DNA sequence: ACTAATAGATTAGAGCCGTC
RNA sequence: UGACGGCUCUAAUCUAUU
């Protein structure tokens, strides 16, 4: 039981799950999310299932204006408010305020008595409170290392976005001399073109 | 075309990443500081400037496209360093005595005195007061430099008062004796959300750019608080670079009298500045070119123990005979130098026939052994977006005397591209050595009174 | 105002957007002749705009919406333009003397890009 | 627009007073809403719930048993409520029903 | 001495009576700031240096160089380097201060 | 003859604190005398010397 | 078959009704069509086993 | 003597925009 | 001067010939 599971909306709470997890990959932590892996399909729901109910350990829940009412986010909270049961973890959903546009009063019933973690008015104490939380519920972990959230970022926020090598052409605003008259003559006009005559 | 591959920049625990804005704010800085003491002055209204959106800039400032506008997640998430209204010295400048000081219809004495009215209040504060200022603040209004500037311009719509130029450098300069960074701002580059300067619109900014923009902002004011947020690793060891630029000192008399402020990066990651020579045509004669290598070349003796084998001085300008054959016995034996010119001389653009995007950055035009080019400016395979909106340039980089592989030349200078401790972007079109210097070169020749060691960025 | 399904003269706004170019011939590092990419613009696309100011503000928003594809055909068409009869364009130094350049700019060839992500 | 009283209770245990409730509230005219004989079945009970807590709800009547304090389900409705009772501003959105002797 | 003192007030000491000789929970726990070993500063004048200037007799002159031994590398630390330092720790030994005395 | 005064007098165009410290008032442990009694009997002071 | 007339989805929720990869695949495929057919009650996952 | 040169090919200032 | 571009505008100078 090692996965922390992040419930969020698909497009929208991207900016900060990909902050928040590749911070918790960073911090050591093992998190699944939408946005974690590529070659997916299959993997979405029949596999959820199996990262959920013997490999979640920590539901850290993203609580947004968009996270709100959206099918995926309350059929995955569903979830995590019965995975919750089978094992004997109260501290299995931990909520994440993020959207100021949401206010505390509309947060929705799975998390409402649930003690959720601030990240509204600073992202940072929200993280440190994470860490701090965790260390006193004895979550397993292991040793810290930001390679893995790099990796993470490069394998797949990186996939397509570097290069490859491709034969190319590329034109420019040279236009090349092909041939040159054969003789250069001086003229030795010694006296004979007049000296102001201004030759240009 | 041979492709130069875009060098990596260093961030905390020693990690290695190539975004300045992605791998801070995933990553963060090298060494670890506590809290930034920010000594604040300004405008009473500006303060109500500074302080509040000093708060937006810990709360997670988003991109709408994070791959062109990299991710901003906070303050202290990013830097792991605190920033508070705390150590705020506001020492509050009336408007009344800026306002019989900033409608003065002279030239430098206008911005003489009114960037004295700014640096008697600072100066006194870090030597008197009780605060522990490391980046202090001077937020300038938006009056005085629309019309005290260079060649300074003054409408006649309000005409009450009557009698280098410029109010950056002079401010800069004046704190090398008193040895304080200072942070300066203008206009809204803090309140552009509600300054409709000439319509509706935020003609200053925009939200787009406001992700990286407090990139730049933070980053401006973090490194000039002992921090060292990346550093390169693909620069080799026993390598000086002496990134040199002539700047001209006067504006009237003498137009051949000139001074070149040579900055000297060092192995060790330490961005080091040097003070050059005032050579007065447009080169460094012996007595001022034996003085500049002696005396900047010197500081490997000290700083590491033994003189670089490999010296990449850079300029913009080309040599003669005179000013190398000095570079040699004056100090230089059985140690290699390099004189590389790099500059924007003939333009040759590249157009991609087959896609519609512009060159990729990296391009390396070979054209002999000791000449090729540099595309060091232009599209970029991470944040999917050319550097430069229009077709780029690249720098014609020649080396002028000496010999050297100039493709390990090549991939040197585009390592010299991400050291830009001013704004987040991904690279700089010019390396780092001759970039910084031209700044320092209008520092250094603000005033015709200052003995500057080999100082820091972070006073400039 | 086309060559070869290219246009080379425009519109914007009320300034008529001209491409240009300047000619500075170099022995180095082949004989060649150096293009350079200018936009100019005309009131009426009779007489230029005598204000550097405000042509150095119409061509940089001008090139706002010119990307690279813009940009080279609108070079090429009108290198082209200058072509004399198949494949190079002269240049006369005498009554029987003749300078032919040619009329496609210098090809040159990269083994890494991008893959185009739209 | 809060004109269904809903009304909070645990399984059903009291379900058997709940509709000699509503027989007798929805007989003389409350909307009630019930989790027993009025909860959408084949829909998401913890999102309904919720619905109409947060929007629909115009009063809530928790009862109060040995069996209706201490489950989750029953708690998870109070704190929503309450919620909801502060965007009210009104105190008196949950009333307690003392059903058990 | 330091990498021994400077971490050593970080813990609680006690000494042979609080009441009298109080203790002190650390710097942490009083002063309520971080003050360890990071951001050190080394720079190391090695005896010989010292000794090379330090062997002059003319205590009129040595102790005037000894000082300026110090200060040289003080403000060009503060101006001519990158490192931040808020308050520096001039440890010099005995010895300077036994002959440079009055 | 104390160089305690040119040497915090000569910062004072720099303005910098610096903090003069001794070996003696910061090695009280280590530092021993010839008859095995160290003369700054610093250790009762550990306390309020380290305030 | 399920675009055409599905209508509602009363799924025997056995205790080797979930593992199977076509009870799912129709599951699957009622998922994309409950939102495009925008319903909530189209899923009915009758619970008959002990 | 260099007085003027008209081109080479460098060489900073320096305002002006575009939005990475 | 949060900035990085890009060009645009001036001026000066070394190098040879009226």
């Amino acid at each position: 039981r090692n996965k922390i599971f992040i419930s969020h909306a698909t497009p929208d709470d991207n900016d900060f799950t990909r902050w928040l997890a590749l911070k918790l990959i960073g911090l050591g932590y093992e998190v699944w999310c939408d946005i974690l892996f590529l070659d997916k399909g299959v993997d979405f729901w029949s596999n959820i299932e199996k990262v959920i109910r013997e490999d979640t350990c920590k539901f850290l829940l993203v609580s947004s204006s968009y996270s709100n009412q959206r099918e995926g986010v309350l059929k995955e909270l569903a979830v995590a408010a019965k995975v919750k049961k089978q094992l004997k973890d109260d501290k299995f959903i931990i909520p994440l305020a993020i959207d100021e546009q949401l206010s505390y009063d509309d947060i929705n019933i799975d998390i409402v008595r649930l003690n959720a973690i601030d990240f509204k008015m600073s992202w940072a104490r929200g993280l440190k409170d994470i860490l701090e939380a965790f260390e006193k519920q004895k979550v397993p972990k292991e040793v810290a290392d930001a390679s893995k959230s790099n990796l993470l970022y490069q394998q797949i926020f990186l996939h397509d976005k570097s290069v490859i090598e491709k034969e190319e052409i590329y034109d420019s605003n040279w236009l090349s001399i092909l041939s040159f008259p054969e003789e250069l003559r001086f003229h030795e006009y010694n006296w004979m073109l007049p000296k102001r005559f201004d030759v240009r | 075309l041979i492709y130069i591959e875009e060098p990596k920049i260093l961030f905390a625990h020693g990690q290695k990443c190539t975004d300045a804005r992605d791998g801070l704010a995933l990553f963060g800085p090298l060494n670890n500081l506590y809290g930034i003491k920010s000594g604040v002055i300004g405008t009473k209204q500006g303060l109500k400037i500074f302080r509040d959106y000093l708060d937006h800039i810990q709360k997670p400032i988003y991109n709408s496209n994070s791959i062109t506008r990299p991710m901003f997640p906070g303050f202290e998430a990013v830097f792991d360093c605190k920033w508070e209204s705390t150590g705020i010295t506001f020492k509050e400048v009336t408007n009344e005595d800026i306002g019989k000081f900033l409608y003065n219809s002279s030239t430098h004495k206008r911005t003489y005195d009114l960037v004295s009215l700014f640096i008697d209040k600072i100066i006194s504060a870090n030597k008197n007061e009780d605060e522990n200022v490391d980046v202090w603040f001077v937020i300038v209004p938006d009056e005085i430099y629309k019309y005290c500037r260079p060649n300074s311009v003054l409408p006649k719509e309000m005409v009450q008062t009557k009698a280098d130029a410029q109010f950056h450098d002079q401010f800069k300069a004046r704190l090398l004796k008193h040895t304080i960074p200072t942070q300066i701002f203008r206009e809204s580059t803090l309140a552009w959300r509600d300054f409709k300067n000439a319509f509706g619109l935020p003609i200053r900014d925009f939200s787009k750019i406001e992700g990286h923009l407090a990139w730049t902002i933070s980053t401006a004011a973090f490194y000039k608080a002992g921090g060292k947020p990346w550093k390169l690793s693909d620069v080799r060891n026993g390598v000086c670079y002496l990134g040199l630029v002539y700047k001209k000192v006067e504006k009237s008399k003498n137009p051949r009298n000139a001074c070149c402020a040579a900055q000297m990066f060092l192995d060790n990651g330490d961005g080091t500045v040097f003070k050059g020579e005032v050579g007065p045509q447009y080169h460094l004669e012996p007595k001022e070119a034996k003085a500049l290598l002696s005396q900047s070349l010197q500081s490997y003796k000290e700083q590491i123990g033994e003189y670089p084998k490999e010296v990449f001085i850079h300029a913009k300008t080309r040599f003669n005979h005179q000013e190398w054959d000095a570079f040699l016995e004056v100090t230089p034996k059985e140690t290699n130098l390099v004189g590389v010119t790099i500059s924007k001389t003939k333009p040759l653009k590249l157009y991609k026939t087959e896609g519609d995007y512009t060159i990729l950055r990296g391009n390396a035009y070979v054209v002999n052994e000791r000449s090729a080019f540099l595309w060091t400016v232009g599209y970029v395979p991470k944040i999917q977006t050319a550097l430069s909106m229009e077709v780029p340039n690249p720098l014609f980089i020649e080396i002028n005397k000496g010999e050297a592989d100039i493709k390990q030349v090549l991939k040197d200078i585009l390592s010299l591209t991400k050291l830009n401790y001013n704004a987040c972007i991904f690279a700089d079109g010019e390396p780092v050595t001759l970039r910084f210097a031209d700044k320092i070169g209008e520092i250094l020749t603000a005033s015709t009174d200052i003995k500057t060691p080999p100082l820091a960025f972070k006073y400039y | 105002d086309k060559f070869e399904k290219t246009m080379l003269v425009g519109k914007q706004k009320d300034k008529n957007w001209h491409f240009a170019i300047s000619g500075a011939s170099k022995l180095y590092p082949f004989p060649v002749l150096m293009i350079s990419s200018h936009i100019f613009f005309t009131a009426d696309g009779k007489k230029l705009i005598d204000s550097s100011s405000v042509q150095h503000s119409s061509r940089r928003r001008q090139g706002k919406n010119w990307w690279n594809n813009t940009w080279r055909t609108k070079l090429l068409a009108f290198i082209k333009y200058l072509s004399d009869d198949d494949t190079s364009f002269y240049l006369e130094m005498g009554s029987e003397e003749k300078v032919f350049v040619s009329n496609e700019p210098v090809k040159f060839k990269g083994n890494v890009s991008y893959n185009i992500p739209e | 627009m809060r004109n269904k009283i809903f009304i909070s209770h645990a399984t059903p245990d009291d379900n058997d007073f709940t509709r000699w409730l509503a027989l007798k509230l929805i007989g003389l005219g409350y909307e009630v809403w019930c989790d027993i004989l009025f909860l959408d079945k084949g829909v998401d009970f913890w999102s309904n719930i919720e619905k109409v807590i947060r929007e629909d709800t115009c009063k809530f009547l928790l009862v109060s048993s040995s069996y209706s304090n201490q489950r989750e389900g029953v708690l998870k409705e109070l704190a929503v409520a309450a919620k909801v009772k502060k965007q009210l501003k009104d105190d008196k959105f949950i009333i307690p029903l003392a059903i058990d002797e």
